[PDB]
């Protein structure tokens, strides 16, 4: 007897790159994020456990009991959500991108490889600056290692989860190629991975991280749909029929506000009208697809119209950098910043380049490129360098206003 | 040739007709849907008007006054409404399709058009419809609609048939690519707006032909059809289409240009 309702939340899932991210989430959902990850993947699930029976085998993913033991339909939970995040090193910054609309995350390691590799330690302390803590680690290729091996590895992990902020981070080994065990992991998920209050008095602001043109072609002028904006909401919300904006805008050099209405709302295959935190929602504009197709509005953030947002060129962020660069083979030493340096700032979901115009013990000025939409002054920010060719996370900070 | 079931028209009727000559104090026109009835359309009535009052264009009027004793009738281009402009002119093209078919049956049928139009379009007319709709589901169903309405079975087949592949060989395509952008707050409805007002009573002026469209092949790249039964009235309407919408665009705050 269940529900159709929108995510409760949104759970990322990072870890080093072809350790299995996208099949997990496959093993858990049953839809996968259409080779390797490029782009965030996106899957919904129904969460619900058997009032009857014994679990973790009690925790269902569709309306049926009879699985293991028996019939009364099992209760619904929430509804919940995956962040599917790319692992290549290289597409570091779409990951850190998703990490902005995360509410828990599952790190997964692979168990047949050398556990700390370099995608594994920047996905971990990139959560940890960020603020994703409520995390569940999962140690996953199994199905193909000795029953030692996997156990040697689950020490290290254990190891490695010790000095740091991941105290009782959980470790569950599954087979997301095999679907063994991703009962305990709902088990898991459903236990540390807790959905969040959401205060829906706050403004609304939503995250986006996709925009396209969903009129297929052919398509007569007659029934174009307008311009659709994918993206996830933080706080507040919104609903059809709003008068929204799109920040920064459309580029001019400036950033002119785009606003439009709330044509649609869309969560997975269903259709609401309202949208609120947790999920992926779908926001139809009434605004011509050519404004949204590619991704071009990735990153912008939408705000009812008339909402106080400030769009700075320029901002100051009071900063932080970890000891080690994390993420290339080689563990060296993060530099100092300095003056006049290209730095990749990335904020919420949107990621940009800057460079450095001020040096401080912990607060530095960057120029952007582009302008950033700040619409709170706590605004997370993580600051990567181009280390050798390939960008790299060298620290952190926060946005001042 | 359009034969009809009447000898004069209904007044304060509408109805296509052709302007076949300006004099001075007046111009005499020709109602189609009336074997041609020489109808008297008066300056008084009327209102570029070079191309209105025109030595063939096929323009809408309303039917003034019908004297029935003299026989004679006077029209006005006037009266008609933007309603009556518009309704009254798809009934057109379809009255046009009907016309060509009996042209083309008889024709074969080395018959008369009259006896086309009253075996075969009059008695289509009682089972409610434009014979060329009731035809409509002849070639899709089968020609036992037509034997139904009564339609004597020398036309049935020679109909059906001749309708069908006369479309095809009498079909040419036409096309430009245009790209249409917008910052409009609902630029969507903009863009369905100019469109579709610059594409709007295109089916008179630029003459009769057969069809048009208008696509969104890629994002700002759109395409637009215009496949007609002369081939040399190609830009001709597809040009004033391409140009309408520049036009209308560059003035209801949506860009559009040619590619
Ligand atoms: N034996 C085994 N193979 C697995 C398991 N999980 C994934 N694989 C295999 O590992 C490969 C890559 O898996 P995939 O899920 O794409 O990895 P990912 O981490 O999501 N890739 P990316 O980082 O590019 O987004 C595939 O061939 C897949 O079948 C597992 O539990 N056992
Ligand atoms: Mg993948
Ligand atoms: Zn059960």
């Amino acid at each position: 007897a269940w529900p159709k309702v929108q995510p409760e939340v949104n759970i990322g899932v990072v870890g080093h790159v072809d350790h299995g991210k996208t099949t997990l989430v496959q093993a858990i959902t049953g839809i996968w994020t259409s080779g390797m990850t490029i782009k965030l993947g996106y899957a919904e699930t129904n969460i619900g456990v058997c009032e009857s029976c014994k679990k973790p085998e009690a925790y269902v993913t569709e309306p049926s009991c009879k699985s293991c033991g028996s019939d009364d339909e099992p209760k619904f939970l929430r509804r919940i959500s995956f962040i599917d995040a790319p692992g290549h090193e290289v597409l570091m910054a779409t990951m850190l991108s998703g990490a902005a609309l995360m509410d828990g995350a599952i790190l997964v390691v692979a168990a047949n490889e050398p556990f700390p590799q370099p995608q594994t330690r920047e996905h971990f302390v990139a959560l940890g600056i960020i603020g994703v803590k409520n995390l569940i680690i999962v140690q996953n290729k199994v199905d193909v290692v000795s029953k030692e091996e996997a156990l040697s590895q689950y020490r290290q992990i254990k190891q490695f989860t010790k000095g740091t902020w991941a105290e009782n981070v959980p470790i569950i080994p599954v087979s997301a190629l095999h679907k063994i065990n991703i009962d305990s992991l709902i088990e898991g998920i459903e236990e540390y991975i807790k959905t969040p209050y959401r205060d829906l008095s706050q403004k609304p602001v939503m995250l986006v991280i996709r925009s396209f043109d969903v009129n297929k072609p052919g398509t007569q002028f007659n029934e174009l749909k307008g311009g659709v904006i994918g993206g996830s909401i933080i706080q507040g919300l919104f609903k059809v029929d709003q008068e929204i904006k799109v920040l920064p805008g459309l580029r001019v050099v400036s950033y002119e506000p785009i606003f439009t209405k709330i044509s649609s709302i869309r969560f997975g295959d269903e259709e609401f009208k309202e949208a609120k935190p947790g999920g992926l929602v779908a926001i139809g504009t009434y605004l011509d697809p050519s404004l949204t197709k590619a991704d071009n509005l990735l990153g912008s953030i939408i705000t009812l119209a008339d909402a106080e947002v400030p769009v700075l060129w320029n901002i100051r962020i009071k900063y932080n950098l970890l000891e080690r660069v994390v993420g290339a083979k080689e563990m060296l030493k993060v530099d100092p910043i300095r003056a006049k340096e290209t730095l990749m700032l990335s904020v919420g979901s949107s990621t940009t380049l800057g460079i450095v115009t001020s040096v401080k013990k912990d607060e530095i000025e960057v120029e952007l490129r582009r302008p950033v939409a700040v619409w709170s002054n706590n605004i997370r920010t993580v600051i990567s360098r181009q280390i050798a060719g390939r960008w790299r996370m060298i620290g952190w900070g926060l946005v001042e206003i | 040739m359009i034969y009809s079931r009447s000898k004069l028209p209904s007044e304060g009727e509408i109805l296509i007709a052709t302007v076949k000559q300006v004099f001075d104090y007046g111009s005499y026109v020709s109602l189609d849907e009336y074997g041609g009835l020489q109808a008297f359309l008066p300056w008084s009535e009327v209102s570029n008007i070079r191309d209105v009052l025109k030595e063939n264009r096929k323009v809408i009027v309303k039917v003034i006054r019908v004297d029935r004793r003299k026989g004679t009738v006077d029209v006005s281009l006037k009266k008609v409404t933007d309603d009556e402009r518009r309704k009254k002119n798809l009934q057109w093209k379809k009255i046009q399709r009907l016309d060509k078919i009996l042209e083309l049956v008889s024709q074969k049928l080395k018959l008369s058009e009259k006896d086309a139009w009253e075996q075969v379009a009059w008695k289509l007319e009682a089972k409610y419809g434009d014979p060329i709709t009731a035809i409509e589901k002849a070639v899709k169903e089968g020609e036992k609609i037509l034997i139904d309405a009564g339609v004597p079975e020398i036309w049935v087949k020679p109909l059906l048939e001749e309708a069908s592949k006369h479309a095809e060989e009498r079909k040419v395509k036409m096309s430009g690519l245009i790209t249409v952008r917008t910052n409009e707050p609902l630029g969507v409805e903009k863009i369905k707006e100019v469109i579709s007002k610059a594409l709007e009573n295109i089916e008179q002026d630029y003459e009769s032909l057969l069809n048009i469209k208008i696509y969104t092949i890629g994002a700002p790249r759109y395409r637009v059809d215009v496949v007609g039964t002369n081939p040399k009235e190609a830009s001709e309407a597809l040009n004033q289409i391409i140009s309408n919408l520049i036009k209308i665009g560059k003035e209801e705050n949506v860009d559009i240009s040619v590619v």
